């Protein structure tokens, strides 16, 4: 059919993998899917028992690709060892700046997507599963809903999927407009129809989910690689890239790059690379300055021979990589971090809410140069106390970055201090 | 004049919502999307009727439209243009796109055109960050390049 | 248990009658069927008369869905006119290239299939219905063993039906490769475990039949409509679709259309809206060329504002829609179907025997550009030649398609000619 | 001196048992011992002529007949390759193709282990799933050759 304008996101792969189809910037519908062994995974899932499919995953390696790096496999064996009913969960709300990796599977190969889904619910005994959506994703939503119905038609969905007594019914939810949504358990409290409060964890959604059951969440991401386990088998997975952190990622690559877009690339790739190797350089031929890790980290120039992967000394977060070069005021780019939390505190607690008003409130003073002594003293004071009692991430990593450009360029902020 | 009633062709819509999951309350947000396509906005008397009909309480579906951001219950606008104003976008050139839509448009961010055809609603990442300064108009989404381009785009909404 | 893989053929209806189940491509099983009120047209049925589930059988205008639209009612008074006993049986050879109407219903509804034939069996008074079905259905074969006895476990089968005191065992059988055994008469052959060879009729089966009893042949299609006259009664069924040609039908799609696969629609439904209104229209949104109804009448795009009905000016046929578009050589779709009809000829009638193999073997010499002046000429002479002295429609008609592509396309066998 | 094996001869029983007349059961048993066999060992065809008290010329005529059935070449999968006019539309030569690459032989051809023959079949009744081919009992449209590989691995 005809879907909402999305613009053209470069993609960019080494491995051939998650962006196979996905390189190209169009949907890919079910036939073309049907063509490079699409469903095939599945097809040799439902004949392993679930048990085995837990293993296989487990084995993979595979991490979670939502930021947390939970292992995926151990995941779905805690779920397991609860009773049922179950639900699996697919987490597209992807709403952290400068995160636009999930989207381009949606949108480009939905079918990689919803084959992962059905897997993964088999492999923990769900016979319901849900896409949560950004509403900001409209087309997302679309092309996944008609995606659906295809895989529908050709009896990868609904009851007895292909004789196997295996049924499934995958629902897609939509948002409107909170980031706190994306995480799981105010994703959940979302799906049940109310406002987007996380709960206190634990219990963790696979103890306690939807409905209180047993409850699966995972990224897209995470769950695009779970098709490629099962074809090539554990063993063969596991030896794409370094060992100890194994598979195809995702790295959504924006600001003064050359070619900003969305690059498929083993995990040893150091952010150097990612930027000069890759994504063409700076723009201008400009010295980097600092490398947003999305909303979470802010590494430095001296920080660039960093491996991209979930290691304690490496990138981490998503791979989101924001490039800010030399002329660019690192205290405005902090200001845009904390408008940001100033915004998607969802305010149960208390210096979460306070703190996050306040570390935007004041750090906008700063900036425009009308802050008093005690709104600096009480800038510093408030970015270092919005994680107390703080029930979820957020709270937790509101003040990090802006804390991460206060250590690691004192020069740029004390020139506003004089001012 | 009377108690508000949804026209049948909107009501099919928010039934066919309910009835698409497990338990009716899961399609709240998909009833609020569809009540503000059809209206440019949420009306205020249309919340008593869509909670009767996902069997919730009034002040339950207050509170959700209250929540998210997305849902305007104040402006109606035919063509709602999101802005991104957040980190990379600010980098690449939100403000000279709204530069480019006060000349354009004459309105600024929360501001609707006097003939009800345009609101600039600023938003947060809006997940199109390698193609900042990133818009959407209604559903579609688009990178900004320059007035003329922005012009030429504006004018496809009728 | 578990069943051979099948294709998963889309399935789309506008009636929720034929396919209100099998829309939906899996087995639906005899707890799924009751659910709909399954059986339960049965249970009326044996509260019934036969003469009166005739009349309604009769009154409802069905006719047969197997290509050659016989009255259902009026073949089933037929039978009842001569004694005893008498044979019931299901014609599940469906063999027609483009043809896979049937199928859907066997291996997805098969109790609708069931039911119907209970139903059909106690009408003409017979306590032994067959089910022949072709042997490259070995999943619907399996299926159907299976849901008959489902429904022998539920006491809709055996001796003394729900206290009835009807008796009905049905048996399936399977073929062996022969298109020919979808003949009504060459299937009884194979029933009595002979080659298939059609017999002279008359006399009908009606008369004269298996082991030469009163025999009913219905298709598929035909009997899985019996369940609903007796439901609803026969004044709700003719006010299914247009008053003239009233009910549900099967339409098998293929070939150059988007969403191909089989639709239940009315019957004054055009061609036209059969391929653009429901079939997604052509793949590359390239122009018709031509429609084959299976392997029977080649209609042009000139043709497409038929209604897909039994009128004279109608679709006809079994509803079997293959489309070709713009860049579909006629000439190598008509080789297609000529070997078809090579492969088929059972070989009884000399015409028949000589003409589908020299149809074939010229054609091909045509094709390849191979052909001297007399070849040409003994092509048109053998295509216009098949039918005399044959006993049977595969005869009658092996010529036919063909011609029909010979006066609507001269200009592209003209080229193959020079 | 040629006898069914029991467990043959038992299935064989059981459909000469099933219809009112021992004679009715004839494909269901040529079918049986095609698929035991892969093949009709031409050998079996009087002891089954017997279970059905037909003359063996009659069993001959109908192996003759019907096209199914293959007295000639042991085949433990048929790859039954539908030829008819949708499937040819559609791109019966590139499935056609794809075997030759994966199994290195032809229409009408065995594989030298005896594992695959290709038999080209008229209409399989499943044309909007055109290309379509059978591995025995097993239908599926065709897609691709590294589709087709992967499904063809499924049989040992
Ligand atoms: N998003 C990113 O993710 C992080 C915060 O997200 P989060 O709060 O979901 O992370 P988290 O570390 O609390 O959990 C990550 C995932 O692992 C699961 N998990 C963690 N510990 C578990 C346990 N003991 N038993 C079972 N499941 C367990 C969680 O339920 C979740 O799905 C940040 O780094 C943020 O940037
Ligand atoms: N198949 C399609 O059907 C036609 C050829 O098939 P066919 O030879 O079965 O067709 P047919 O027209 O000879 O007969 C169709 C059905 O009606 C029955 N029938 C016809 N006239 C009868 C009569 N006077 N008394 C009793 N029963 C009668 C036949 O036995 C058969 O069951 C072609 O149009 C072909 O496309
Ligand atoms: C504030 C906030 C926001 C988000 C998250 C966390 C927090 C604290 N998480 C992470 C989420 O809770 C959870 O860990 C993952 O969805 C689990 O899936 P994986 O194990 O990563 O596959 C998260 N995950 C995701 O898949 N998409 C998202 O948009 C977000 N957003
Ligand atoms: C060559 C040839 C081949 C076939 C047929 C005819 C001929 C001439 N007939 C029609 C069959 O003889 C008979 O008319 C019907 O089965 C009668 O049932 P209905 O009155 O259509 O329900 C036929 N019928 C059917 O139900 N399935 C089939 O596969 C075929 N094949
Ligand atoms: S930490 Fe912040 S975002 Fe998280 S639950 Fe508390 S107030 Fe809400
Ligand atoms: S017309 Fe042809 S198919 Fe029919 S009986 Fe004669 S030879 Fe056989
Ligand atoms: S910062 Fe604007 S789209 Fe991401
Ligand atoms: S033409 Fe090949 S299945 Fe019908
Ligand atoms: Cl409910
Ligand atoms: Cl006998
Ligand atoms: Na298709
Ligand atoms: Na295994
Ligand atoms: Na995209
Ligand atoms: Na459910
Ligand atoms: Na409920
Ligand atoms: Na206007
Ligand atoms: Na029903
Ligand atoms: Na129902
Ligand atoms: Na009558
Ligand atoms: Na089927
Ligand atoms: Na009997
Ligand atoms: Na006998
Ligand atoms: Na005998
Ligand atoms: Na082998």
């Amino acid at each position: 059919r005809s879907y909402p304008a999305i613009p053209r996101i470069y993609a960019e792969t080494t491995l051939n993998m998650l962006l196979k189809r996905a390189k190209k910037p169009r949907v890919h519908s079910i036939d073309e899917y049907l063509k490079d062994g699409g469903y095939q995974a599945l097809e040799k899932a439902l004949n392993m028992s679930p048990e085995e499919i837990i293993d296989w995953v487990d084995k993979s390696t595979l991490r979670g690709r939502g930021g947390a790096g939970f292992p995926t496999g151990k995941k779905w064996k805690f779920a397991v060892q609860n009773p049922g009913p179950r639900y699996f969960i697919c987490n597209a709300d992807e709403s952290e700046p400068g995160t636009f990796k999930d989207r381009i599977i949606i949108e480009r190969d939905p079918h990689l997507l919803i084959e992962g889904i059905i897997i993964s619910s088999y492999a923990i005994g769900a016979n319901e599963a849900y896409i949560y959506i950004r509403g900001e994703y409209p087309a997302g939503y679309y092309i996944l809903r008609d995606a659906i119905e295809e895989a529908k038609k050709k009896g990868f969905l609904g009851k007895n999927i292909l004789g196997s007594g295996f049924d499934l019914e995958i629902y897609v939810a939509r948002g409107a407009g909170a980031y706190i949504c994306g995480e799981e358990t105010a994703l959940i409290e979302s799906l049940e129809g109310k406002r987007g409060h996380p709960r206190l964890k634990p219990p963790y959604p696979v103890q306690k989910g939807l409905w209180g059951k047993p409850t699966v969440v995972n990224n897209v991401e995470t769950i695009a690689n779970v098709r490629f386990i099962i074809s090539m088998g554990w063993e063969e997975y596991r030896y794409i890239g370094p060992s100890d952190y194994a598979g195809p990622k995702l790295f959504p690559v924006s600001g003064k790059v050359k070619k900003p877009g969305v690059y498929e690339l083993p995990m040893n790739t150091t952010l150097r690379e990612v930027i000069f190797k890759y994504a063409g350089g700076t723009l201008g031929n400009k010295k980097v300055k600092a490398v947003f890790s999305g909303a979470l980290d802010c590494f430095s120039s001296e920080e660039l021979d960093i491996p991209m992967d979930y290691s304690p000394l490496g990138f981490g977060g998503t791979g989101t990589v924001i490039v800010l070069t030399e002329e660019d005021d690192i205290v405005e780019a902090a200001l845009k971090i904390a408008e940001f939390y100033e915004h998607e505190t969802c305010g149960q607690c208390t210096p979460c809410r306070v703190g996050c008003y306040e570390q935007a409130n004041l750090l906008e003073k700063i900036y425009k140069g009308e802050a008093t002594e005690q709104d600096w003293e009480g800038f510093d004071f408030v970015n270092r106390n919005i994680q107390p009692t703080s029930i979820c991430g957020l709270g937790a990593v509101a003040g990090r970055l802006i804390r991460q450009t206060l250590e690691k360029f004192p020069e740029e902020w004390e020139k506003y201090r004089k001012k | 004049k009377t108690e508000f009633e949804f026209p049948e062709e909107l009501k099919t819509k928010l039934q066919e919502h309910i009835n698409y999951f497990p338990k009716k309350r899961q399609a709240i947000l998909l009833c609020l999307h569809e009540i503000q396509n059809y209206y440019g906005y949420i009306p205020p008397e249309s919340l008593k009727p869509l909670a009767d009909m996902l069997e919730l309480p009034l002040n339950h579906v207050e509170g959700v439209v209250a929540f998210y951001d997305m849902f305007d219950r104040e402006d109606k606008a035919k063509y709602r243009i999101r802005v991104c104003v957040s980190i990379v976008c600010h980098l690449m050139g939100t403000n000279k796109l709204l530069k480019a839509l006060e000349n354009i448009l004459g309105i600024k961010p929360g501001e609707v055109t006097p003939d009800g055809k345009f609101k600039i609603v600023p938003v947060q990442c809006l997940g199109a960050c390698s193609e900042a300064p990133v818009f959407m108009v209604n559903d579609d989404e688009y990178k900004f390049e320059s007035e003329v381009q922005l012009n030429e785009i504006l004018s496809r909404y009728t």
